[PDB]
């Protein structure tokens, strides 16, 4: 029995330094030998009621590579939830009936969480939901600092864009808080600011964290550096001074980074990320979403396999 | 005595303007039982009070866990035959459910079919109060604002 | 059992179950006056009433007609320094504004900032209330909502 | 001053019979002999917050056979109130320190009492107030019924159609019980039934009413048989059943037909009334709309000017 | 004839002293002694290709009780420049061969100046153009200030809220720095702050003004606190934070009030104004509404007439 054999997914908090460090060893493994038959025999549902490009399709193409069957529905407005007025609580009850796992992507916070109490004994993998949790982003965001550092303590990481709607920096520095030793710098708009409720943790653990104006200010001293996209239909309107991009790297501003600093985001990017920096060697956004593939295969093994043995 | 009751419950040392609403959250006047109310007592230190006494009734925890967070410095007597057979001040719970309303209008909770639920940090500042579903902590004020 | 009270209003013998009611409806509660209420106390002349001490508080004529909407049958006593030095009783108001809502949805007391009004009537079993604005009559029973 | 010089006339039930008889003698007088300069320097504001083909014209058409000038509006829409969001009470509170009198049509029931707190000193007539009241339609019925039946009294009157939301006779209901032995038979839809406190009214004034499924039931014995139309803006969707109309008119049935009896309808009529009945001696509907500019300014003059017309 | 004989009134920026005082010395003359055939024979459009009550009723009556015709559109849908696809330009050619002046509230700044090109010989008054001017705003502002200040010179005056797109503080800023000793208190949101332009002149003219963040800091002090609201229509997505009323008045606010004070605002209020504050001594808005209709006939006077009444 495996510690993450049928487990529900939902918050990084609920996720130990062992059991993410249980996917990333398991992740490096299929990584290096493929194993086309693991989910041989398993239908998964792939419940999507907001729009994805890479969270789906690297989950759905996960789940083939193992053996597995996907069934699901990219929106929503074509379920009986969103024709003829069913609830989520009754969509998870009937869905729950007819699969062995579940991964959903919402627009409300809760909705995952909210699941599992209907789930029955079915696995609940959170896509994200709306602006709470992304657990699986982070288990890839994981995977390649660990690729390009080594090592995921001691480490130099920047967040920068809009920290407040972004369930990607909130699953993030709740699971780099579990290493010793990184320290954090936030350059984001103070009205997409990093919350408080992340914040209490830093200072609860004694972590360092500390804000800056630019990304120059910091770039001499990351390791990594994380862009994200201003979630604009997350945005009240009263922050619709904030939809375009405050900071904005460029290649230029790379000057004097560390040979070592990777530059990564989550995508869909819009302008903060000039597509000058695509053509430099500190750019590994596109490579970090090819590392979806085995982060999503990892997590699927365990959540459905009692033992692994690669 | 400051009224009397053989058997009951007699909470006392409610802040000025909280007795009144506790009629009406905790359901007390839903009973055929004895009920006498002093709204704005003294009570030298805090000076005005609010009294209730609930002959013949005593709280399930639920209300002692609500009535720590709305009235934490009030005090709950159980009479049994006139004897103050215990008095206790209410001590917070580690969760609350199925009474507060999530400040995030995003929440799933809204929406749903579920109780609500709560995990109540104490912080030396005030309560802070997190939801169950969207995992936003808040601040007491905010959640039990009405 | 209940107080002894030197000046104010004591609304007497109200009916069990409406004194809850007649503190929220008019907001007598609102005060900074020491309310003594005793509910579900024996009466003999009905099983059980309702009764309120109001201290150092007088009610004007209209205030307490206002009452017959809900407690008829109740006695209004004024009590100066001690003394009964009043016994009213609450005849049926002509018409009771700003506390009632009119159930009619396309009424224009709900979109502008006017006080509701509804003139009373005594139809035949229950009091019948007719909007000032839309004017669309209604009992009484379905004013006081759902 | 006249009994109605600057009064306001939101509502049949607030007059009389002596003040309904003053309008039609009024009506009366000014059809034989115009008054043109008769408010001669007046201005009136003609505020139609809802759609009007015959009040807001034969309303501003009186106002200009007396010499009076209009300003307002047929559309909210482009007001402040309909564009920056302004209160109907302060429109009523500036237009007051404007013009002389205020005609108001307004979707909302009790809009013109509304207005007769912000007026101040001017008068507000009621020009239709949702389904409540139409008291100038029921002074041209009132005029119309006496032109032809030479009485008010001791008249057989058969309501037909929508007598819920028919604002038209809700008003002409309480004007005709004001005047003796005029006998009522209401034919609507259950759905769409006249209100039941018209009903105690009558009760409590001892008028004989009665309900009947056919307007052959009633044709006989009637000398008015006042149409309405299915108020299909005011319907609840539960009620969309009803949205054609039940009892529809023709020619024919008019075979069993009084002599003396005329069709009535407020209008616009859609389907309930046959265009063949146009040319039976009967049919007396546009008659009945000319009639509103000798009713409507009759009000107008008693209500601008203390000194009886004539 | 008089300084202001078929004279075009499209900014505050283009009269003197002199002027504004005469069109209030006139307006003081007329509201005494009214005029009833001064303009009888006179056409004049009223143009609103924009919302109005307020300026395009009072403006209307005032033709109206001066003897003149209005002719115009509420609304620019249903003209050939809102369905035929014509320009501003030529609309103002064809409508200049016709009336004898044109009144035009517009949506772009600008709008007036540029019909004076096209309107030929006919003068053309600036009802609003955008967020630039309102003139005939501030000279009702004038009347009301002088009404009850007695005075427009040595005057302490706030202006609280939208300064802005408030095309009626940018006229209205304009015509009391022509007074003398007149001190400024701008009370705006950062984002909504009165135009450096505006700022610049009264520099220049060596005005004494001050920014304050808070009522309570000017209140004591002042003698006309001159209310505006956030002009909802006209700001940008980035400034949909400031939609609601920052600085918002009730009637408590008043207690430590300069017992000569009134409060003004140009109207609609929407949140800025509590309807307490319409039963204090203080409120002056709606009285300030009615003056509307003396200062805008003393303008059609001067304008249309060449001999100045009286
Ligand atoms: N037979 C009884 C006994 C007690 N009481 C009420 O219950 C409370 C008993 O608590 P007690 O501690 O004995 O009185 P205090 O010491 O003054 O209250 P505290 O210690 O909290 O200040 C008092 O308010 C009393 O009115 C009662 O109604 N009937
Ligand atoms: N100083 C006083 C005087 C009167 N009361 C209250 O006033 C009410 C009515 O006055 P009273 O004549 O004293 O009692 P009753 O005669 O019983 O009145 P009723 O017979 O109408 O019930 C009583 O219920 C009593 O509680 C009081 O509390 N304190
Ligand atoms: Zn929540
Ligand atoms: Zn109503």
């Amino acid at each position: 029995a495996n510690p993450l054999y049928q487990k529900h997914i939902i918050s990084i908090n609920d996720l130990s330094r062992d059991d993410l460090n249980l996917v990333l060893a398991t992740a490096a493994k299929l990584k290096a030998n493929p194993q086309p038959e693991l989910l041989k025999h398993k239908v998964i549902a792939s419940c999507f009621f907001e729009a994805s490009t890479r969270t789906r399709l690297s989950f759905q193409t996960s789940m083939h590579r193992l053996g597995a069957s996907v069934v699901g529905f990219s929106d929503s407005a074509n379920t009986s939830l969103g024709k003829k007025g069913e609830t989520l609580a009754d969509t998870i009850s009937v869905i729950s009936t007819y699969v062995d796992a579940i991964v959903m992507r919402h627009p409300q916070e809760g909705a995952a969480r909210l699941a599992t109490e209907f789930s029955g004994n079915v696995p609940v993998l959170n896509a994200g939901d709306g602006s709470n949790q992304h657990p699986t982003q982070t288990l890839l965001d994981l995977f390649t600092i660990q690729q390009t550092e080594g090592r995921l303590d001691n480490l130099h990481v920047a967040m920068v864009g809009d920290l407040k709607y972004g369930r990607t920096v909130h699953s993030l520095t709740q699971a780099l808080a579990k290493f010793d030793g990184n320290r954090f710098y936030f350059i984001a708009p103070d009205a997409l600011a990093m919350p408080e409720y992340i914040l209490d943790m830093l200072d609860e653990k004694g972590i360092a964290w500390s804000l800056h104006s630019s990304i120059e200010e910091v770039m001499a001293e990351v390791d990594i550096l994380y862009m994200t996209r201003v979630q604009k239909e997350r945005l009240d309107p009263s922050e619709y001074a904030n939809v375009k991009a405050q900071f904005v790297l460029r290649a230029s501003d790379l000057h004097n980074a560390k040979a070592n600093m990777k530059v990564l985001h989550p995508l869909p990017r819009v302008d903060e990320i000039a597509t000058d920096v695509d053509k430099t060697p500190h750019a590994w956004y596109f490579q970090q979403a090819g590392n979806g593939i085995f982060a999503r295969q990892a997590l699927l093994a365990l959540v459905l396999n009692r033992d692994l043995v690669l | 005595g400051v009224e009397a009751i053989k058997r009951g419950t007699v909470i006392d040392h409610i802040p000025a303007q909280i007795g009144f609403k506790l009629l009406s959250l905790f359901k007390l006047t839903e009973t055929d039982q004895r009920i006498t109310i002093g709204l704005n007592l003294p009570s030298g230190e805090m000076g005005r009070k609010d009294l209730i006494k609930i002959e013949n009734t005593f709280l399930s925890e639920d209300q002692v866990d609500q009535l720590a967070l709305y009235a934490p410095q009030a005090t709950v007597n159980r009479i049994d035959n006139y004897e103050v057979v215990g008095k206790s001040r209410p001590s917070l719970p580690e969760r609350i459910d199925n009474v507060l309303v999530c400040p995030n209008s995003n929440c799933i909770s809204h929406a749903e079919p579920v109780s609500s639920s709560f995990a109540v940090r104490k912080r030396a500042n005030d309560i802070a109060l997190k939801c169950k579903y969207c995992e936003k902590e808040f601040s007491h004020n905010v959640v039990l604002a009405n």
